[PDB]
RNA sequence: ACCUAUACAUUACCGCUAAAGUAGAUGAUUUAUAUUACUUGUGAUAUAAAUUUUGAAACUUUAGUGAGUAGGAAGGUACAA
RNA sequence: AAGAUCAAGGUUAUGAUAUAAAUGUCCCAGUGGGCCACUUUUGGUAAGCAGAACUGGCGCUGUGGGAUGAACCAAACGUAA
RNA sequence: AAGUGCUGAUAGAUUUAUAUGAUUACAGUGCGUUAAUUUUUCGGAAUUAUAUAAUGGCAUAAUUAUCAUUGAUUUUUGUGUUUAUUAUAUGCACUUGUAUGAUUAACAAUGCGAAAGAUUCAGGAUACCUUCGGGACCCGUCUUGAAACACGGACCAAGGAG
C-alpha cells in the first residue's frame, strides 16, 4: 500500500526517493500480468461490427494541431487567509470590503459582505483584485463552501431560449437575473454566522455597522504606506 | 531476410537498448568525474587558506601562489581604434563589445592584454562565474556555426579524446585550472556575449587606479563578471 | 553589525501575522522597551483607491527621441522608489470626454460619450517614485497634466 | 641546441620512465613564497621632501 | 562593432554544374545520392568532377 | 461565410505606408512611385532621422504571411472557367480573381462556377449591374 | 543497395538553452554535485529551523505540537533509528 | 541613485552568407490487433487504421552577419515588338 | 658543394588564431584634386597657411553626445519589443 | 561562498510536432519482499537493518614535486578501521505528471459565424481631416565639404542620352 518521495521541489533537483529505494531494493521478485485488449471486431454472424475508413480522406483543410493540456499544478495563494476582510478594488462592488470564505479548485475566492450589511452577495472575484487587510473574522463557524463549488453558480441555464430545443426564439432571457430560490437558501444561512462574529468589534469602516460605510483613504491618504 | 526490413527493425530492438545502455553507462561516467573535480575545486580553496593559516601563526608570511588565467572583455568600439589593437582584438575573437574570451595569463598573452587596455576591462574569474557563463551563455564552434550545449553529451561530443573530459562542468575545469588541452578548450567556445553590469562607471577609458574601470581589478572582477551575465 | 541586520530584519516578517518566528522586538509604539527600529519614513501626496491620483505629464523619452511606448506616469502618493514599488502590477485607466458615441453592447452598453483607455503599471522610473506604466492603446499626450487614473487592481498581499 | 637537448630529455625522461614535456613555456605567475625575517622584520615607508631645484 | 566579419564569404566552388543540359545534371543527382549514401571519395569527387567548366575538362586522348 | 485558408500567424505590414518617393509632396512630376535617392546632397540615403524610411528589406514580411489576403485567399488572376477548375483542390490557399477585360455574360458562368467549387472569388459584384 | 551504408533522419532541432539556477530539471540532466550538496544544505535549513523552536520552547513554554514540531520529531525518530543499527550491524 | 544610440543582451521576423539531409513508392514509415516463431520479450506474416505523388535547376533544417559614395556582380519589375 | 641513397629519433620541439587559406584570370572598374585630429615636424611671427612621418576618421557616416556643427567623443545603423 | 529557502514586476512564448519526417527520455502513482521506531494519529509519510562501485574525513606505509623540516602541502598508489554521503543492483502497467532542445496552455468568461439579410467585437498615419510630442533646412551636381549669400531648375505632359 505505498512508498513515496520526491522532495525535488525545495532542493530543486534533488533525491531522498533515489537512496531509501536502494535500502529497500529486492533483489527478487519480478512477476507481472497487465492484459491490454483492443476491441476492434469483425464479430460477422451476420452482426459484422467493423468500423472501415470514415475519412482522415484528404478534404484538405489544414486545421492548426492541439496544442495539449499544461499541469494542473496547485494555485499557490498569497497570504489571504479566510477570512482575511478586504478589498474588491473593481467591479460593480467597487471599494466594498467584503470577507473570504474560501479557495476554490479555479484558484479565486468565495467574498460575502456578510451580504445584509455591505450589498456583496455569494460572489467570487480575483486573488489580484484584492488588498489582503490584517482584520481577521473567525471562519471556524462556517458551514463552508465545500457546498458551493464551480458548478453550483454555473448557470442553469442560457439556453437561447425557452428550454427545449429549437424552438425559433425572442429576445431575452436573464442572463443575470431572475433570482434563485436556491442561491437565497445558501446566502441567508452563510450570512447569519456571519453576523453573530463580525458584531464582536467596533463600529467605524468595515467589520459590522463598521461594514456599511464605503472605504475612505480620504484625500491626503496614502496608498503606499498603507499596511493594509 | 537480409537488407530488407526483416534484420532492419530488429536493428530497432538491438540497438535501442545498446545505444540507450552505453548513453546510460557514459552518465555514470560523467557523475563519477563530475563529483570528482568539486572534491578538486572545494580542496583548492582548502589548501589557499591552510597556506594562510599555518604562516600567520608562525609569525611567517607566506605569500598566496600567483593568479592564472584571466577572462577578458570588450568595452571600446571597434571604430575609432588603432590597428594595433584592432589586430590583436581579432586574435582574441573579441568581436562586438561586451564579447569576452577566456585567456591563458602568459607573458605572451599579457602584453597583447597592455595595448589592449583601454578598450578591456579583465580579471581573475572565479568558477561560479565561469560555470555561469557556459551552461547559459556557451556556444560551441562547429564547423563555423555557433551550436547550443546542455547536454554533458554534446561536451564529450569532442573532448573525450583530452581524457578526464566529459561533461559541461569538466570543460570548465578544463579551463579554470589552465589544463593541458586549454588551447582546444577556449577555441571549442565561441566568445560569451554579455550584457552590460550594473552601473559600468562614466569615466571608462581610466586605469582601475583612477576609479576608471580598464585594468587587472584582480579579484574584484568576481563581483562585475557575476552581475554582468 | 551585518548579523544584528539580519537579527533586526527577522523580527518585521514576524509581526506580519506569521509565519511565527522570531520577535527581537521593532516598536510599533508604546512599547515596553522600544523606540527600538524606528519611526516609519514617510514621503507623500494621496488619492489613493479607485485610482491613485495620478498625472500623465511626460512620455518615457530620450532627450529628443520621443519614445512613447511606454509612459511616466507620477503617482502621487509615491515619493519614493519603495512606495512606487507598491504600485508596480496596477491596472491604470484614463478615463476621457467624447462629443461622439462610437460603442454599443458588448459589456455594458456605455454610450461612449466615455471614453476609458486601459493599461497597467510596470517598473520604477523615478527616483522620486515616478513610475512607468505601458497602456494598452497608449494615451494620445492631449493627456498632459491631465488626471488619469489607477486602481488598486491587480494587488499581491 | 634545442634538437640536442631535446634528445637528452627524451632519453631522460624515458629512462625515468615518464615524463617529457621539452617544450618551452614562457615564465608562468610563480609560487607560493614564504618570506622569513632572519635578519630582522622590514618596515620603513618612503618618501618625499625633494625640493632642491 | 563586429571585428572582424570582412571578407570572404562568398567562396570559391560551384554547388551545381553551369549548364542548362538535363543529361549532366541527372549524373549529379546519381552521383549526389551515391555520396553520403555510400561514403568513398570516389563519388566525393565525380560530383565534383561534373560542375567542371569546359576549361578544367579539357580532352584526354587515347 | 468563405471559408479562410490555412491558419496563418497575424499579417503585419511592417511598414504600410507607401514609401512614396523623396519629394513626391513637393512636385506632382515626382511620382509617388518610388525611385531612389543616389544623390550626393541626400540626407535620406545617409538615412537621418525624420526623412521618412526607403526601402530597406527589413521591412520584409515573414514568408508564410507572404501572398496571403487578410481573409486568406492569394490571388490567381482566373481568365475563365477553365482557369477556375485550376483552384478546385486550392480553396484553401487561393481565390479566383476575374480580370477587368472578362464580359459580364462570362462571369455570370464564373461566378456560378465558383459557387459549384466553393473557392472564393473577391470580386462578385463584379462588372454587376442593373443593366442588360 | 548492397554497398549503401546509412540513410538516417535527423532535421537538426534549433537551439535555446534552458539555464540552471531557475531551472529545477537542468541542474540534474547536466552533472551533478549541485545535487548531492541540494540535499545536505535542504538539511541544513531544517535543522536551524528545529534550534529556532528550541530558542523559542526555552523561553516561553511554549507548544511544541505540529508545525514546528513535526520537523523535531521526525530529526528525533531517525537518531532512535540510527540508534538501533549500531548494535545490530556488528559482522553483517 | 537616476536618464540614455540603429551600441550592447535575448526573442520573433527579413535578407545574405554559411553549414547538413532530402532524392528504395511494383516501395518506405508509423500505429493498433490476430496468428506464427523465439524468450521473460522481439521480429516475421496476415488483417484493419493512418502518412507519404518533394520547381529534389527546391524545400526542410541550421547559424553568423547587414553603414555605404565611386564602382562591380547577382536577382526582379515596367514598356514596345 | 649540391643532387642525393640508407638507417636512428617519446611529446614536433613560443603563444593566441585562421573569419578557411593559397593561387590564376579579367589586365577589371573607380582613383592619380584630398580634407581633419592625437602624436612627431619643416618653412613661416602666425594662419581655418604651405609641406612630411605614423596611425585613425571624414571622403563613403547617420544615430547618441559636444546647445549647435563633415571630421572631436561614444558608436559603425536589417525590422521591432 | 551555499538552489539554503523565497516574492514581486517587465517584454517575448515561430509551436504546419510527419510539406518529405520523429515525439523519445525521466518522474509520479499503482502492482506484488518483510521488519522496527516515530509523527499525523485516518489515509500515509520518514529513518534505520544488504551487496557492489566511487568519494571525503581517521590511522598506517611507499613514491613524486614543493614551502622548509618543529610541521605542512602536492600529484600518484596500496593497505587497515569506522562512519557519513552519493550512484548502480529500483522491472512492468497507467499517467491532463517534467523536459522533448523557439514547451502558453490547463481552466473559464464574453462578442458571434445569427440562410439571403446582417448585429456586435477587435484592429489600422490609406487618401485626408483632428488633437499631442519629437524629427524633417533643396534637389540635381562639380567639390574636401552644399541648406547655403555656389550653379541649373516657375509649373506640368510627352520626346530624350553607355
Amino acid at each position: 500500500k505505498g512508498k513515496k518521495h520526491p522532495v525535488n521541489s525545495y532542493l530543486k533537483g534533488g533525491i531522498l526517493r533515489y537512496s531509501k529505494a536502494q535500502m529497500y531494493k529486492r533483489r527478487a521478485l519480478y512477476r507481472l500480468k497487465d492484459k491490454k485488449s483492443p476491441v476492434v471486431e469483425k464479430a460477422k454472424v451476420p452482426i459484422k461490427k467493423s468500423k472501415a475508413s470514415y475519412p482522415t480522406k484528404t478534404f484538405v483543410k489544414k486545421r492548426p494541431s492541439k496544442a495539449n493540456f499544461s499541469e494542473h499544478k496547485r494555485n499557490t495563494r498569497r497570504n489571504l487567509t479566510p477570512g482575511t476582510v478586504l478589498i474588491l478594488l473593481a467591479g460593480r462592488h467597487q471599494g466594498k470590503r467584503v470577507v473570504l470564505l474560501k479557495v476554490l479548485a479555479s484558484g479565486l475566492l468565495l467574498v460575502t459582505g456578510p451580504f445584509a450589511l455591505n450589498s456583496c452577495p455569494l460572489r467570487r472575484v480575483s486573488q489580484r483584485y484584492v488588498i489582503g487587510t490584517s482584520s481577521k473574522v473567525d471562519l471556524g463557524a462556517f458551514k463552508v463552501p465545500e457546498h458551493l463549488n464551480d458548478a453550483y453558480f454555473r448557470r442553469l441555464k442560457a439556453k437561447k431560449d425557452k428550454k427545449t430545443g429549437e424552438a425559433d426564439i425572442f429576445a431575452a432571457k436573464k442572463e443575470r437575473f431572475v433570482p434563485n430560490e436556491q442561491r437565497k437558501k445558501d446566502q441567508k444561512e452563510v450570512d447569519a454566522a456571519l453576523l453573530k462574529v463580525i458584531k464582536a468589534h467596533p463600529e467605524g469602516k468595515f467589520f459590522a455597522k463598521y461594514l456599511q460605510n464605503m472605504f475612505a483613504l480620504h484625500s491626503s491618504q496614502y496608498p503606499h504606506r498603507m499596511r493594509f | 531476410f537480409s537488407k530488407k526490413q526483416i534484420s532492419k527493425r530488429v536493428a530497432e530492438s538491438k540497438r535501442r537498448l545498446k545505444k540507450a545502455a552505453v548513453i546510460a553507462l557514459r552518465k555514470k561516467e560523467n557523475l563519477v568525474r563530475a563529483e570528482k573535480y568539486q572534491n578538486e575545486y572545494i580542496k583548492a580553496e582548502q589548501r589557499e587558506i591552510k597556506l594562510r593559516r599555518l604562516a600567520k601563526k608562525r609569525n611567517q608570511f607566506y605569500v598566496p601562489a600567483e593568479a592564472k588565467l584571466a577572462f577578458v572583455v570588450r568595452i571600446r568600439g571597434i571604430n575609432k581604434v588603432a590597428p594595433k589593437v584592432r589586430k590583436v582584438l581579432q586574435l582574441f575573437r573579441l568581436r562586438q563589445i561586451n564579447n569576452g574570451v577566456f585567456i591563458k595569463l602568459n607573458k605572451a598573452t599579457i602584453n597583447m592584454l597592455r595595448i589592449a587596455e583601454p578598450y578591456i576591462t579583465w580579471g581573475y574569474p572565479n568558477l561560479k562565474s565561469v560555470r555561469e557563463l557556459i551552461y547559459k551563455r556557451g556556444f560551441v564552434k562547429h564547423n563555423r556555426q555557433r551550436v547550443p550545449i546542455t547536454d554533458n553529451f554534446v561536451i564529450e561530443r569532442k573532448l573525450r579524446q583530452a581524457h578526464q573530459i566529459q561533461c559541461v562542468e569538466d570543460l570548465v575545469h578544463e579551463i579554470f585550472t589552465v589544463g593541458p588541452n586549454f588551447k582546444y578548450a577556449s577555441n571549442f567556445l565561441w566568445p560569451f556575449k554579455l550584457n552590460t553590469p550594473t552601473g559600468g562607471w562614466r569615466k571608462k577609458a581610466n586605469h582601475y587606479v583612477n576609479g576608471g574601470d580598464f585594468g587587472n581589478r584582480e579579484d574584484q572582477i568576481n563581483r562585475l563578471l557575476r552581475k554582468m551575465v | 553589525m551585518a548579523d544584528t541586520q539580519a537579527k533586526s530584519t527577522t523580527a518585521p516578517k514576524a509581526a506580519k501575522a506569521q509565519k511565527a518566528p522570531k520577535a527581537v522586538k521593532a516598536p510599533k509604539a508604546e512599547k515596553p522597551a522600544a523606540s527600538e527600529a524606528k519611526v516609519s519614513a514617510k514621503k507623500y501626496k494621496r488619492h489613493g483607491r479607485l485610482f491613485a491620483k495620478a498625472v500623465f505629464t511626460g512620455y518615457k523619452r530620450g532627450l529628443r527621441n520621443q519614445h512613447e511606448n511606454q509612459a511616466i506616469l507620477k503617482i502621487e502618493g509615491a515619493r519614493r522608489k519603495e512606495h512606487g514599488s507598491f504600485y508596480v502590477g496596477k491596472r491604470c485607466v484614463y478615463v476621457y470626454k467624447a462629443e461622439t458615441k462610437k460603442c454599443v453592447p458588448q459589456h455594458p452598453e456605455r454610450k461612449t460619450r466615455v471614453r476609458a483607455v486601459w493599461g497597467k503599471v510596470t517598473r520604477i522610473h523615478g527616483n522620486t517614485g515616478a513610475v512607468r506604466a505601458r497602456f494598452n492603446r497608449n494615451l494620445p499626450g492631449h493627456a498632459m497634466g491631465h488626471r488619469i487614473r489607477i486602481m488598486l487592481y491587480p494587488s499581491r498581499i | 641546441r634545442r634538437v640536442k637537448e631535446n634528445e637528452r630529455l627524451l632519453k631522460e625522461a624515458k629512462e625515468k620512465g615518464q615524463w617529457v614535456s621539452l617544450k618551452r613555456q614562457p615564465e608562468q605567475p610563480k609560487k607560493a613564497h614564504f618570506v622569513k625575517k632572519l635578519e630582522e622584520p622590514i618596515a620603513l615607508a618612503p618618501i618625499p621632501y625633494e625640493f632642491i631645484a | 562593432g563586429i571585428d572582424i566579419n570582412h571578407k570572404y564569404d562568398r567562396k570559391v566552388r560551384r554547388t551545381e554544374p553551369k549548364s542548362q543540359d538535363v543529361y549532366l545534371r541527372l549524373l549529379v543527382k546519381l552521383y549526389r545520392f551515391l555520396q553520403r549514401r555510400t561514403n568513398k571519395k570516389f563519388n566525393r569527387i565525380i560530383l565534383k568532377r561534373l560542375f567542371m567548366s569546359k576549361i578544367n575538362r579539357p580532352p584526354l586522348s587515347l | 461565410m468563405t471559408i479562410r485558408p490555412a491558419y496563418r500567424p497575424k499579417i503585419v505590414k511592417k511598414r504600410t505606408k507607401h514609401f512614396i518617393r523623396h519629394q513626391s509632396d513637393r512636385y506632382a512630376k515626382l511620382s509617388h512611385k518610388w525611385r531612389k535617392p543616389k544623390g550626393i546632397d541626400n540626407r535620406v540615403r545617409r538615412r537621418f532621422k525624420g526623412q521618412y524610411l526607403m526601402p530597406n528589406i527589413g521591412y520584409g514580411s515573414n514568408k508564410r504571411t507572404r501572398h496571403m489576403l487578410p481573409t486568406g485567399f492569394k490571388k490567381f488572376l482566373v481568365h475563365n472557367v477553365r482557369e477556375l477548375e485550376v483552384l478546385l483542390m486550392q480553396n484553401r490557399v487561393y481565390c479566383g480573381e476575374i480580370a477587368h477585360g472578362v464580359s459580364s455574360k462570362k462571369r455570370k458562368e464564373i461566378v456560378e462556377r465558383a459557387k459549384q467549387l466553393s473557392v472564393r472569388l473577391t470580386n462578385p459584384n463584379g462588372r454587376l449591374r442593373s443593366q442588360e | 543497395r548492397k554497398v549503401l551504408r546509412d540513410p538516417r533522419k535527423r532535421v537538426f532541432r534549433s537551439v535555446r538553452r534552458l539555464n540552471p539556477l531557475t531551472n529545477v530539471r537542468q541542474l540534474i540532466k547536466l552533472n551533478p554535485y549541485a545535487e548531492v550538496l541540494k540535499r545536505r544544505a535542504a538539511l541544513a535549513a531544517e535543522k536551524r529551523t528545529v534550534a529556532k523552536v528550541l530558542a523559542k520552547a526555552k523561553k516561553q513554554n511554549v507548544e511544541l505540537a505540529k508545525s514546528h514540531f513535526a520537523n523535531v520529531a521526525t530529526k528525533a525518530a531517525a537518531n532512535r533509528a540510527k540508534l538501533l543499527a549500531a548494535r545490530k550491524k556488528k559482522v553483517a
